[PDB]
């Protein structure tokens, strides 16, 4: 029943596609979670099986003579799929022990007929141009929020560096009151003691334009502070909009995906399917 | 801007004037006037203010002020004026200078070369970098010693090296058009202070020595031969056509004209006690606790649960399983569970990486998302397993990565604190663990073979077919038992060390020490395939050493020059700061000042990114502290662009509800002021040293169309030879938008031509200078009597006017030449755009010179990077030659498809594709290369997968060539002719 299959008919069987179309299916997927698809028409060899283990693509390649199939010499398999369907109920440690895994979940190229279940041409077309809409839509969504997300992250450091020269201006003008403090000490004694209540109205009206001048510094620190936590907080307001946007992003794409997946199968016109686009 | 929350302050202006007896002077003071002339005022209005007699003479004194960057600046140098000095808020505060004086000065001009105070290194409390700053200073003060050797003359070969190409012979095509193998050269010579000019014309061999070509002028030693126009001088001892200028010449069919110049001239301008425990010894598995995240920006509506994603990485390649924690709330982020590794602690290897992040998640259907991460070296700069509790502050995810890890992304902390900060704890067995020295791994490795249990034809012939594969082209597992039965065999055909690497089970001490000991005694190999090891694939530093070395050995400073831009993104995949890599690029950077000008504008460019700001930022400290004069040089370039930078900034916030030329008359004002004037005249050119920039054109510079608003500037050539080379240099800055792209394309542009010359192909292409300075800033060359297809054709509501102006522009004998070179320039960028996949081609982006010779501009994106949002898998071709440019291949033909010109036109197209092809590993490398940039169109090994599908590597040669008239015919609709 299984081992009569045609290699075209069988799920797992992607035929004339590249590595990275591979790649893309077996990211993040659990241990045994193979494909085959056609070799390198450049190398040796007919068919190229990719399995995943350890978290690692690994690339085992299907060589033929004589009307049998196999890893190496000797070729010991009757058809592709009868080598599939053993390594499926038995290990891959018959053939190298190193990994230690069966093929336990098939690819399948009828996944996107789940996804997709309309059979019509014109439906899945109009729909796919629905899709890239919302897509598109989406992604302009983002990249807006990004350019704000960034601009902000800026703008919050420029303002992060600012509130430490505020702090280094104020630690100077401390040091003016301290170095104002101690030398005028002696120097107010002697106009104390002699009349000259005309030298310390100007000395302390000085000392009164400095501290007013701290006062005010501080209040300029003060309000920048407030508008760090301002910005600060459309920053984190920025990123948890994106972090919503991101998974819509991820499940928009994949449905678009494999609904021009599904009309690349089947081949239809790259005119039709860029005008759906656009 | 000059002054914080302004950008520039008007004339008047107030300043809070800081004495020393404790008084406070508020001062009026004009914005253009000195420190000297504030100082002069100050201290004659502080005898109206009290306790003016403990005030000492204004010569004692030194002005002091908080800057920018929050760093108390002291003012010693008092001829610069108040805007220039870059003030917090309009204060001075006079006190008496202290400390030494010469270092203050050297930090400053280091400090503002580099775009950061030096004091913000010494207040970092990491031992790796205190470590590197003093032990970088052994290669700054190794390259000073080989400049002063032989002195003066090594001295001039620093600031003036030769410009050469890597090889001294000639290509056919190249030799051909000289006559008889000599080329007739004009030696000028100056007379006088009358300055009037006289020249000697000479005919000489192609492959003499700049010696020998002085004493041929004498007819008609103590001297040298220097450009006309440029400052670029012919020191050291080569051919003659092995320099740029003559080969260049050569090729353009013009005169070249060099000045006789003495050298004396020249010489002279210049002047508890430790349980210490190796990591073999320890017997058990890799565990790491995830105990706690403090926050991280998620809505508590939309997201259903947040885990700790995690895993062990050897580059991109997991050594292991995965592991995830449990999934917990967004409102409380906590975990406290030992994740445990399928790996035991021996077998990890020294580059062994601890890759995490934070991830989100949304019939059992989930999107997984990431929403911080950040990754780990398991060892440390001093090969010492890392243990015990520790933060780490993740990054913001990159724009358009949409990976759970981020493995390629740089390691260690975020700077910033305000920060999502995930808290782990690594095992405890001693106080140290040590990863073992090489002598302990050889003796593995003969330990390991010992218990293990005639290279033939057939083996022979797959061990060259694997070696065929490109780098991204992944090895099969018979591909990989294969190379590592045949590991001591592979020796022989040393080119396939990044496939046996690749084989090697990195999660196995047995087979890394092994691997060890033949990377020790492996033969070095090709400068651009040791380049494929320096990659993020390729992070053991044994397999990194090996390839620096061959750098070392075999390449040339032309090819430093020309590869730069991605030996300094590969840094960002180096675990550690010290390396051999980094010694290597800044004894080069040292040694030659071409090498060391890019070498500064590439890290400097890059000095917002906070990935690498610390890295970059020492790396710049030790060059600017070593490199010497140019410092100063640079400076004035620093300070020029970041002016440049000012004025943008305020027609793009401030005057854009504004007209174009209401927006002239402000810029033409504030760049007519003098502080300006000083800033933007007499500096070097930042997209070439060599090209001086003399006193504006203020009337002829113009702001462009833009909404960023990019500035057409025009510089005098101030040499006393620039009627011969240039009279004027136009360059256009740019504020809004990132060139990292058109940089790329363009240098890639530079090595097809290149390939295609040296093999024979005069394809003439026009890679114009395009140089990135900051974020989203960067300089573009003007290419002198360039027109747009535009221009030519008026736009409105006849395919033949290009053909027209061209006849004209080229009309008598000299038309032919000029079908010629566009016939042959549109084949290169034909050919050239369609592998690299750049933005469609349409008569603005397309342009051509008098001559005839064909080029773009404005690349921007590339890779097909609108292969996102556009689900095809079709490869594109931008550049379609429509009928008015076959007419002008053709002659005036109707029948244009069906001539002897465009079949010849054909065959230079399939020639030079068939070239490319044959050099695709170089191409792939230098890509992968870029990874870490942080440009959108290279993230990942995904994106550059596209190259891969133009060249059609997974096919045969007569299979690609029979792919590319596919594609060229698709695009022609048929115009095209096909083979049959
Ligand atoms: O490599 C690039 C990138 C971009 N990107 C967008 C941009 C940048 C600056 C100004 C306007 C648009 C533009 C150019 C670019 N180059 C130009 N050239 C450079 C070569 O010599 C002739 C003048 C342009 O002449 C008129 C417009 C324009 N745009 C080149």
């Amino acid at each position: 029943m299984n081992n009569n299959m045609s290699l075209q008919d069988a799920e797992w069987y992607w035929g004339d596609i590249s590595r990275e179309e591979v790649n893309e299916k077996l990211r993040d997927t659990a241990d045994g979670t193979f494909l085959v698809r056609d070799a390198s028409t450049k190398m040796h060899g007919d068919y190229t099986l990719t399995l995943r283990k350890g978290g690692n693509n690994k690339l085992i390649k299907i060589f033929h003579r004589d009307g049998k199939y196999g890893f190496s010499d000797p070729l010991t398999f009757s058809s592709v799929v009868e080598l599939i369907n053993h390594y499926r109920n038995e290990s891959l440690a018959q053939y190298n022990p190193k990994l230690d895994v069966k093929l336990l979940y098939p690819v399948s190229k009828y996944q996107q007929d789940q996804v997709v279940k309309e059979d019509n041409i014109e439906a899945v077309g109009k729909k796919l141009h629905e899709y890239n809409t919302q897509f598109q839509e989406k992604s302009r969504e983002y990249d807006r929020l990004y350019e704000e997300y960034t601009r902000t992250s800026q703008e919050i450091q420029m303002k992060r560096t600012a509130i430490e020269a505020f702090n280094e201006t104020i630690k100077i003008f401390e040091e003016q009151c301290q170095t104002q403090e101690r030398y005028s000490k002696e120097y107010i004694e002697k106009f104390k003691r002699e009349g000259n209540e005309k030298e310390i109205q100007r000395i302390m009206h000085n000392y009164d334009k400095l501290k007013s001048r701290i006062s005010e510094i501080i209040d300029s620190r003060r309000r920048l502070e407030e508008d760090l936590k301002k910005q600060a907080a459309e920053y984190r307001e920025i990123d948890k909009r994106m972090n919503s946007i991101k998974p819509d992003l991820i499940q928009l794409r994949k449905t678009r995906d494999q609904y021009l997946m599904w009309l690349t199968q089947k081949g239809v016109r790259q005119k039709k399917l860029n005008e759906w686009l656009g | 801007g000059e002054l914080w929350g302004i950008h520039l302050m008007p004339p008047r202006i107030l300043v809070e004037c800081l004495l020393p007896n404790g008084m406070i002077v508020t001062l009026e003071c004009l914005r253009e006037a000195t420190l000297i002339t504030i100082k002069h005022e100050l201290f004659k209005e502080a005898r109206k203010y009290p306790l003016h007699q403990l005030l000492q003479d204004e010569s004692s004194y030194i002005f002091v002020s908080v800057t920018q960057e929050a760093e108390r600046e002291e003012f010693f140098d008092e001829t610069r004026r108040l805007c220039d000095l870059r003030l917090f808020q309009p204060f001075l505060k006079v006190i008496e200078p202290v400390g030494n004086r010469e270092e203050k000065i050297l930090n400053r001009e280091i400090g503002f070369a580099i775009g950061m105070p030096v004091c913000e290194f010494d207040m970092v409390k990491d031992p790796e970098v205190q470590d590197f700053r003093r032990n970088i200073l052994n290669v700054c003060k190794e390259a000073v010693d080989l400049r002063d050797l032989n002195s003066p003359h090594s001295r001039a070969m620093y600031v003036y090296p030769p410009n050469v190409e890597s090889s001294p012979e000639l290509p056919k095509h190249i030799y051909n058009k000289l006559d008889k193998g000599q080329i007739i050269v004009v030696i000028w010579v100056i007379v006088s202070p009358n300055n009037d000019k006289q020249k000697y014309t000479l005919k000489i061999n192609h492959d003499c020595v700049p010696e020998q070509v002085i004493a041929e002028a004498i007819r008609k030693g103590k001297y040298i031969l220097k450009v006309c126009g440029c400052d670029e001088y012919f020191l050291e001892k080569y051919p003659l056509s092995q320099y740029k200028y003559i080969r260049s010449c050569i090729m353009l069919g013009r005169m070249p004209n060099l000045m006789l110049m003495a050298k004396e001239s020249l010489y002279s301008q210049l002047p508890g006690e430790t349980s210490t425990k190796s990591l073999w010894v320890i017997n058990s598995a890799l565990r790491i606790k995830i105990l706690c995240a403090t926050y991280v920006n998620v809505n508590i509506r939309d997201i259903d649960k947040i885990y700790v994603r995690t895993g062990i990485y050897h580059g991109g390649e997991p050594l292991c399983d995965n592991v995830n924690t449990q999934r917990v709330p967004c409102s409380n982020p906590r975990w406290n569970e030992w994740l445990n590794y399928d790996i035991y602690i021996p077998d990890l290897p020294r580059a062994a990486r601890l890759c995490l992040s934070i991830c989100s998640v949304k019939g059992a259907k989930e999107e997984h998302c990431p929403l911080a991460w950040g990754n780990i070296n398991l060892f440390d700069y001093t090969d010492t397993l890392v243990s015990g509790k520790m933060a780490l502050n993740l990054w913001p995810v990159p724009h358009g990565l949409e990976d759970l890890l981020n493995p390629i992304g740089v390691t260690g902390s975020n700077p910033n604190k305000e920060t999502p900060c995930l808290e782990l704890e690594f095992d405890w067995f001693s106080s140290v663990v040590k990863f073992p020295d090489m002598s302990v791994i050889e003796e593995h490795a003969n330990w390991s073979v010992s218990r293990e249990a005639e290279l033939r034809e057939n083996d022979k012939e797959q061990l060259k077919a694997i070696s065929t594969r490109d780098p991204l082209s992944e090895i099969t597992e018979q591909e990989k038992d294969f190379l590592w039965s045949h590991r001591h065999y592979c020796v022989t055909i040393p080119e396939i060390l990044p496939k046996l690497l690749l084989s090697v089970k990195w999660n196995s001490r047995d087979e890394v020490a092994q691997m060890y000991c033949l990377v020790k005694d492996w033969p070095p190999i090709k400068p651009e395939q040791a380049m494929e090891l320096l990659d993020c694939n390729y992070p053991d530093p044994m397999v990194r050493g090996f390839a620096v070395r061959c750098l070392e050995k075999y390449l040339t400073d032309d090819k430093l020059s020309q590869y730069l831009i991605q030996l300094v993104q590969v840094l960002k995949y180096e675990q550690y700061l010290d390396n051999l890599l980094v010694r290597f690029l800044l004894k080069k950077a040292l040694t030659n000042q071409r090498i060391g000008h890019f070498f500064f504008w590439h890290l400097k460019s890059e000095m917002h990114n906070k990935t690498v700001s610390q890295r970059f930022g020492l790396l710049l400290e030790s060059y600017c502290r070593a490199c010497g004069m140019y410092l100063k040089h640079l400076n004035r370039q620093v300070e020029a662009m970041e002016k440049l930078i000012n004025l943008t900034d305020i027609l793009k916030q401030e005057k854009k509800d504004e007209t174009q030329k209401v927006q002239m008359k402000f810029l033409v004002e504030q760049m007519r002021r003098p502080d300006f004037m000083d800033a933007l005249q007499g500096f070097l050119s930042p997209l070439n040293p060599a090209h001086q920039l003399g006193n504006l054109r203020l009337e002829e510079c113009r702001i462009m169309s833009s909404a960023k608003r990019p500035l057409w500037l025009n510089w005098e050539n101030p040499d006393i030879m620039s009627e011969l080379l240039f009279q004027n240099n136009e360059i256009i800055f740019k504020n809004g938008d990132d060139l990292r792209q058109d940089m790329l394309t363009l240098q890639i542009i530079r090595i097809m031509e290149n390939i295609w010359q040296n093999q024979g192909l005069d394809l003439r292409m026009l890679p114009y200078g395009c140089l990135s300075i900051g974020d989203c800033v960067g300089l573009i060359e003007v290419v002198r009597n360039s027109h747009t297809i535009m221009q030519i054709q008026c736009k409105g509501g006849n395919s033949h006017t290009l053909h027209q102006w061209l006849k004209d522009k080229n009309k008598g004998e000299i038309y032919d030449a000029a079908i010629d070179l566009f016939t042959r320039s549109c084949a290169g960028y034909c050919v050239a755009t369609f592998i690299l996949g750049i933005g469609d081609r349409h008569n603005s982006n397309i342009m051509v010179k008098d001559d005839g010779q064909l080029f773009h501009i404005d690349f921007g994106h590339f890779l097909d990077h609108k292969k996102k949002k556009f689900g095809y898998k079709r490869e594109r071709v931008p550049f379609v030659l429509t009928q008015d440019f076959l007419i002008v291949i053709s002659k005036g033909a109707q029948e244009c498809t069906k001539t002897r010109e465009f079949e010849r036109f054909q065959e230079m197209c399939y020639k030079a594709y068939l070239a490319i092809r044959q050099h695709a590993n170089l191409f792939i490398n230098l890509f992968s290369m870029m990874l870490g940039s942080g440009m959108p169109e290279l993230q990942s090994f995904d994106d550059i997968a596209y190259i891969r599908k133009t060249l059609a590597l997974d096919k045969t040669e007569q299979e690609a060539l029979e792919y590319f008239m596919k594609q060229m015919n698709d695009a022609h609709h048929g115009g095209w002719t096909t083979k049959m």
